[PDB]
């Protein structure tokens, strides 16, 4: 029954990472007096990009919860892989949301100062969202290779 | 200009004297004090012969 | 404190050096250095050498009496001291009986 | 005005009565500490000084006795400088039941006059 | 067992120092307890030859109370920065800062979120919700309710904290005059779905631990 | 059997949160009351609203204390910890938010008589978090008698 | 980081300071006020600010001399004593040191002016939260270091004048308000880095480090340019030389400031500043105000931190001088020179 | 057996993703415009995000190989030898991501004014990114002897 | 069998990669700060990052040599040896990288201020690798007895 | 047991960390003093070479402690070498920590006046007794660790 | 038996070496700072480093004397008096070195301006040596009672 | 029995020596600064260093008295009574020394300006010996009841 | 069990001596700092140190009374009521000294400006000193039941 904590701890880091990223983007989108030209024109990509991190860990927690049953092979002890899968997806989603919030917090404020850096901030924010896929791919590859 | 200034200053340094010759190369100027100009009214570098540094 | 006969601290000259001398023959060097200050009181009173020698020269009588009384308690220690838990049974009640 | 003076004198006498006997126990501690610190070096120096007869006993005994007496005089001066607890306790606690720094100046001024 | 009285005193002592940390300086947390637990765990972990692990079965307690307490404790802390800013505006403007109180209901939904799962997490019993390893088997259903309620409580607390942080910046929404608060409310409305999706995905991923006869 | 610390944690956390909220509401009410003396009765609502949260922890602590000393077991000593922790954390968070909300409502009501209805509405609406934890603690404490 | 601090004291002072910071003169009001030359257009844009409440109560079209000083004194006293009186804890105690550091410069000049035999019957307050009759007359009347240390010890917390009085007690820095003002500006610049380094764990600060570094470099370049042509002593500390960024050396700032005239530290410090190769005091004065005015509106975007209140408290000094210069120039029927050259607000 | 060793595969990309997130987070912060425009250093500043993400991309192969080598059932012998390769790539990816984050922040702030430091700043992250490759090589060498356990 | 010496291979590369990353970040900060004033010393100052980055090769070679000396059975004479032997070279490389970063920052700023400091900073930075060489020699001597598990 | 390898390995890590901090402080003081006058850079380099000599005691003590290791691992051979190595490691770390402040103060004070080089060289040369004392204590503790079972 | 009595012998030399290192650093900082402004007090200011450096001989002699009393075959009750006397001698040497460092720095800084306080700084600096002698005497008295058992 | 009662006797000298060292350092720090203003006030201000350092005799006498009572054999109930006297005398001497340090520094700084406050500063510091005398009497009474046979 | 009574008897006098030392230090700091400005207020401001120093008699008499009932051998029933009464007396003395210290320092500092609040500070200290007397009375009532066994 030790494998239930690994499945329950899957989206706990992705939800706090996406909540901290959306709170960092919403806290960084307060300024600065003008909202017609640029905000939100290309600044909403960080909240929608970091929003799928909780859905990836929720889908991985649903797949790991559906894969783990009390009538399968559970006398090994071999149920330690659920903690590595859920913690692996949770650390990747929390690091992706934490990096997405820090990138969106400076990228949202950097657009009002100089308009030429909007393509650069969106270019770095688009590339920074690919960190969370490794925990979901490693969690699905780890869950596919076992029971 | 550092090799020609050190070779020309070392070669022609014995004409003026052995106590006023020193090794130097190039021309280093500063905003607080322009050095390497061979001034005769203010404090600056001096050599045994006439030597001027012109940078175009 | 400008009393003519009492009270000005007359018991401190006997209770002060006698109780102060019990904390210390280690008192022989203090009796010799205090005895040098008797002959050196005249030139040392007008010399003013050092900072501790000035206050020591002002209280030369207290250092002579306390230094002379320190030789008895200093030579008495080192009944007899051989180990712990033996001399402490008499040294413990000796300070209470003296106090 | 004697009401607060009576309770302050009763509480001060009750505190100083146990404070005198409680404060008087430092004599055996200081004497045992200085006597142990002197007898440790003397007992650990006399035996090493007395061995190896000849010139090694004179040079090692003189060099050991000089460094032993040199630290012993500084330790005795350190204990004599640290022996002001009887003057502080006699000036603070002893001055209440008998009657400041007036007794220390009066002790030196008593022998002068 | 000693894990009940140790986890209860550690849980009360952690919330006591954690609650007294942000309060006035009357007590401080033990900083040496992390290095002492790390050195004691690393020292006893290496020597001798053995695998360190705790072995409870269900413990029956922390799921329903931990879910509703973690959700209510997280939801109750979000309105502090929003109400201080909305009332902190004052007479500076009659604008949408006094009409943006819909985020306080979204932060108030985090109290019911997790408490409804804690209400649904107990069917016809209050000491044990399912079979335990004291007179029966299959204690994994009662074991997973603690991690499911802790994950749903932490997710509802993080969604309520993010909703309160979005509402505090959505209170004024403008650094200068002539500003609109709909842009901050649009981003603040996107953070309220994390509590519902995290509570539905957390409650669905945890199964059920009720109906114990 | 360790339900005594869980039963005392409700009144401890509710007393600490109500003490901090009454301290901050009394500090802000005392600071804002120096300007105008008419706003004392309007500013005194946050301390009385924050101090009413102790009744839920006292009633839950009395109800949890009533089931201790006459009947107890291994499975009947876990609901009191979560029931006390829920009302304690809800009362502490409600008092901590009610302190800053009472100070901001006291400053807004001290500025003009417009935000006092909003601060009184938010302070009157903040009791639902403590009422939900009190209802969850009463619901968990009510089912504490199944066998024996 | 974000999401780990729950300081309600910084949230209360951030909302109370945000309520007065909301209805204030922005960059569009300063740009429209500088280009405006009409009484209705100038009073209409400045009337919607915090200082425009006195213009709303007492309607006028021409800005007077006493009206700008009374409105600026009531705006600074209402913006400083109101926020300082309503704050408590480490936010109010740390916020009181910012007003004490600004009032310590006028208190040191009044203390040196009292021994200098100069007249004093009216003193204006810029950012000092204490009046000029309770704390300023007691410290200004006293001339001994023991009375200044005893009067400074009664206040909670200690002001920055205790270190300047302790350094000036041995006669190690200067015997005037110039060297004590430069050493007090250097110690005040180091105190912001010490407080920012101390509060770096609990609160997240990113704009306060860039604004403190740019304000420290502009304050060091302005302090070095202020001592140029004023007979500055090379041995005594009068240029405010210290490491704050990493590209400013003390020999380049003190040597180029004292008698060298070397502007290589300006171009070596950065290329995005207003002055990096200039040598005029007029262009360097507007470039220092434009560089000090930057990092103020961008720092106000982030909330729940003292970095926005630190730049917001420093923006009132340039906003009061810009509003007083624009109101006095537009009211006096003239054109602005320093206000027209500045465009960064 | 206890089946200890499955946490090593999941712990590999944790420090690498945290190091790359700290690298892109520390590189994205700071101002990059001088007055109204820049020197076109926005295309030069995109290299630090790929350089910080390269440590996580190289660290993901160690977690994929450890996850493929983990399996459903394994003994304590292969599980004990299998665990440990992820922490070496994770610590080097976190340290190289932190040094690439500080070098990207200083090279971005100094690179905003003048782009002359991009030659050294581009080689600094390339010379610092070898820790993830060495940790992935040591994780591959440690995982090469953990296959076919009994 | 029971074994706990698997973390010794990544323990040297973790501290060596962290110290080399901290020294490379500290050298890149001073090189980036000194590159703004004088752009001539950037190529000369870029050598200290590559010279500081050679400390990871001792931990990587010690980790590969410690992992190569692992057999099919675990005894009490091989476990706990690679943790101390690799931990000594890891701590020596971490201290050498930590001193190399502080020496590289002050050497880069002082060398950018006045010339002739590259010989002293390169002399101290080149002389700081003796602790890593002695720790690598002690790690090789401790790693030489890690085989022959009874 | 079998855990004396970290204690035997930490002795060179402590002296290497103290010598690294001493070389860091000596390089910081030499870098700060070389800006005003680049004529005494060779004189200020004596502190890094003097601080770096303390690593040879922990390296030789670690090699001598590693050479005395037998073929078995018990609880009697993993307690003396840990304290013996930790003693020389802490003594080398304290001697390097004092040599860093002494070399930084001597290098910083040597810029304005080079007359303090005799006192700074005397205190820096006199502060190396802690490594020899910890090495002698590690050799004395290592001498009683024979006959390991 | 455990044979863990070496921690008391190592803690005495560790605490005495740390206190002597901090006292020698604190005395050398004020001596090096005061030696520049006044070269006449160079020979007078050297007494604090020599007085602070003598604290290491008490912990080294206590560790060398405690090392001989350990024995080739350790017991369970043997490592108690050496641990208490070693911890007491280590704390006494660390407190004596910590007080000797601030007393030497304050004595050198106060003696740099006026040389009249050399007697008070010499007596106050010499008066703090009784702590290491009392802790070394207590460690010798506890070491004498640790050789009769077994 | 284990005979681990040496920690209670050794625990007193660490806190007593640390408190006396901190009080002697706090008095010696202000003594050199107060001696510069007046040369006659040096001997008057030097009493607080000996008064702060005089508290070590209680922990040294308690540790020396409890050291000889250990021997070789012990009981299960022997070793707990001396820990309360040692910890109580150590914490009382450490707190009395810590308060005597700031009280001696503030009394020396306040007495440096006005010489009339020396009697009040000495009288205020003279009352601090009751805590160390009460803790030393409680430690002596606890140490006297630990050994009842032989 | 061996013994558990000495922890409360040591913590009682340790907490009372620590609270009385902290209150005496905090009162002597403000009394010594405020004594320079007003010489006539030196006798009035010295009441807080002497009034704060009398709090150690409760923990000293409670520690002597608890130590008088404990000999060489004891049971385990006294080591819970003795530790509870000693912990209550120690917490009451520490709370009384900590509450007395700030009121004594604030009273001594505020007494220099307006000499009319001395009765409020003396009544505040006399009303705050009863907190240690209540814990001393509870420790005496709990200590009265600790002499029935043994």
């Amino acid at each position: 029954f030790f494998g239930f904590a690994g499945c329950a701890a899957a989206m706990v880091l992705s939800c706090l990472g996406a909540a901290i990223g959306t709170a960092k983007s919403g806290i960084g989108i307060a300024g600065i007096g003008t909202f017609k030209p640029e905000l939100i024109m290309k600044s909403l990509i960080p909240v929608v990009m970091s929003g799928i991190l909780a859905i990836y860990g929720l889908v991985v927690a649903v797949l790991i919860a559906g894969n783990l049953s009390p009538t399968e092979d559970y006398t090994l002890f071999n149920g330690f892989m659920h903690l590595s899968c859920g913690l692996c997806v949770g650390f990747a989603c929390l690091s992706s949301g934490y990096a997405i919030g820090m990138v969106g917090d400076v990228g949202v404020r950097k657009y009002m100062h100089q308009p030429r850096l909007f393509v650069g901030i969106v270019l770095i924010l688009i590339f920074s969202e690919v960190l969370g896929l490794y925990g979901m791919i490693v969690a699905l590859i780890l869950n596919t290779r076992g029971s | 200009l550092s090799k020609c200034k050190s070779e020309l200053i070392d070669a022609f340094g014995f004409l003026g004297g052995n106590a006023f010759m020193k090794d130097k190369k190039g021309k280093i100027n500063k905003q607080d004090t322009s050095l390497h100009q061979y001034a005769s009214l203010v404090d600056t570098e001096y050599e045994p012969f006439v030597m001027y540094i012109i940078n175009l | 404190a400008q009393y003519r006969e009492i009270n000005a601290g007359l018991p401190t000259i006997v209770t002060f050096p006698f109780m102060f001398a019990i904390m210390f023959g280690h008192g022989f060097l203090m009796t010799l250095a205090a005895l040098s200050l008797v002959l050196n009181e005249k030139k040392i009173n007008k010399m003013k050498r050092g900072e501790i020698f000035d206050m020591a020269f002002t209280g030369r009588y207290i250092i002579l009496l306390m230094g002379v009384f320190s030789m008895y308690t200093g030579f008495l220690y080192n009944g007899t001291e051989n180990a712990l838990l033996f001399s402490n049974s008499y040294k413990m009640k000796l300070s209470i009986l003296m106090g | 005005d004697i009401m607060i003076h009576q309770v302050i004198h009763t509480i001060e006498f009750c505190l100083n009565c146990v404070s005198h006997t409680a404060s008087y126990l430092r004599l055996w501690a200081l004497s045992l500490a200085h006597a142990q610190l002197s007898s440790v070096l003397w007992t650990m120096t006399i035996q090493i000084a007395f061995g190896f007869r000849g010139f090694v006993g004179v040079f090692m005994t003189v060099a050991l006795f000089a460094m032993w007496f040199a630290l012993t005089c500084a330790v005795l001066v350190l204990m004599e400088g640290t022996s002001a607890m009887l003057h502080s306790l006699r000036l603070h606690w002893v001055e209440s039941m008998s009657k400041p720094y007036e007794p220390f100046a009066f002790e030196y001024k008593d022998m002068e006059v | 067992m000693n894990k009940e009285s140790k986890d209860d005193d550690m849980s009360l002592g952690k919330f006591s120092f954690s609650h007294f940390l942000y309060y006035l300086v009357l007590i401080v947390v033990i900083v040496y307890g992390l290095y002492k637990l790390f050195t004691g765990h690393g020292s006893d972990i290496n020597f001798g030859k053995f695998l360190l692990r705790t072995s409870p079965y269900m413990w029956a307690n922390l799921g329903i109370a931990l879910c509703v307490g973690l959700s209510v404790v997280g939801a109750a802390w979000g309105i502090f920065i929003t109400g201080s800013s909305m009332i902190g505006a004052g007479v500076r403007a009659p604008r949408i800062t006094t009409k943006n109180l819909i985020s306080i209901i979204f932060c108030e939904v985090v109290a019911i979120y997790g408490l409804i799962i804690a209400i649904v997490f107990s069917s016809k019993l209050t000491v044990a919700t399912a079979e335990n390893m004291y007179s029966k088997s299959n204690l994994y259903t009662g074991y997973s309710l603690f991690w499911a309620g802790i994950t749903v409580g932490a997710s509802n607390l993080i969604c309520g904290i993010a909703v309160g942080i979005t509402g505090a910046t959505a209170a004024i929404s403008d650094a200068a005059d002539s500003a609109l608060f709909v842009k901050i409310l649009v981003i603040e409305i996107f953070g309220s779905i994390l509590g519902l999706l995290g509570l539905i995905v957390g409650l669905l991923m945890a199964g059920k631990a009720s109906e114990f006869q | 059997f360790f339900g005594a610390i869980g039963c005392a944690s409700a009144i401890i956390f509710t007393s600490l949160g109500a003490a901090y909220g009454t301290a901050k509401s009394g500090v802000g009410i005392c600071a804002t009351c120096v300007l105008r003396p008419d706003l004392l009765f309007k500013n005194i609502v946050p301390v009385i609203m924050a101090g009413i949260i102790a009744i839920y922890g006292l009633v839950v602590s009395v109800l949890v204390c009533y089931s201790l000393g006459q009947k107890q077991a291994l499975y009947t000593g876990f609901i009191q910890l979560g029931a006390g922790l829920s009302v304690g954390l809800s009362g502490l968070a409600a008092g901590f938010a009610i302190g800053i909300v009472g100070d901001a409502g006291v400053r807004g009501s001290s500025q003009q008589p417009r935000l006092f209805v909003g601060m009184i509405l938010i302070l009157i609406f903040a009791e639902v978090l403590g009422l939900y934890g009190l209802i969850v603690a009463l619901l968990l404490n009510s089912r504490a008698t199944q066998d024996v | 980081m974000e999401g780990v601090y729950f300081n309600i004291d910084n949230g209360f002072i951030e909302g109370v300071v945000r309520g007065y910071r909301n209805g204030l003169l922005s960059n569009n009001q300063y740009i429209n006020l500088t280009q405006c030359d009409t009484l209705e257009d100038l009073k209409l844009q400045l009337s919607s600010t915090d200082y425009g409440n006195f213009l709303s109560s007492v309607s006028s079209e021409s800005l007077t001399t006493s009206l700008i000083q009374e409105y600026a004194s009531s705006k600074l006293y209402h913006e400083f004593n109101y926020i300082r009186d309503q704050s408590s804890g480490s936010t109010r105690k740390f916020m009181d040191y910012i007003t004490y550091g600004y009032m310590i410069d006028n208190v040191a000049l009044m203390i040196t002016g009292t021994i200098h035999d100069r007249d004093k019957g009216e003193i204006l307050q810029r950012c000092h939260p204490l009046g000029w009759f309770d704390t300023l007359p007691t410290l200004s009347v006293a001339t001994d270091l023991e009375s200044l240390y005893e009067t400074v010890l009664v206040d909670t917390p200690l002001a920055p004048y205790f270190k300047n009085c302790f350094d000036t007690a041995e006669e190690l820095d200067d015997m005037n308000i110039e060297i004590i003002r430069n050493k007090l500006y250097k110690a005040y610049l180091e105190d912001f880095y010490n407080f920012v380094t101390e509060e770096i764990p609990e609160p997240a600060k990113e704009c306060m480090q860039t604004l403190l570094g740019f304000e420290a470099d502009r304050r060091s370049i302005n302090i070095a340019l202020n001592s140029l042509q004023s007979s500055d002593i090379d041995p005594d500390l009068k240029s405010d030389l210290l490491p704050n960024i990493g590209k400013l050396y003390p020999l380049a700032t003190f040597h180029l400031a004292q008698a060298q005239d070397f502007e290589g530290v300006r171009a070596a410090l950065a290329n995005v500043y207003e002055y990096r190769g200039f040598l005029e005091t007029g262009n360097l004065e507007d470039h220092f105000y434009q560089l000090e005015m930057e990092l103020c509106r961008d720092a106000f975007t982030q909330q729940f931190a003292i970095s926005t209140v630190w730049a917001w408290m420093k923006s009132k000094e340039q906003e009061v001088r810009n509003i007083t210069w624009i109101a006095e120039c537009i009211a006096q029927n003239q054109r602005e020179r320093i206000n027209n050259y500045i465009s960064v607000y």
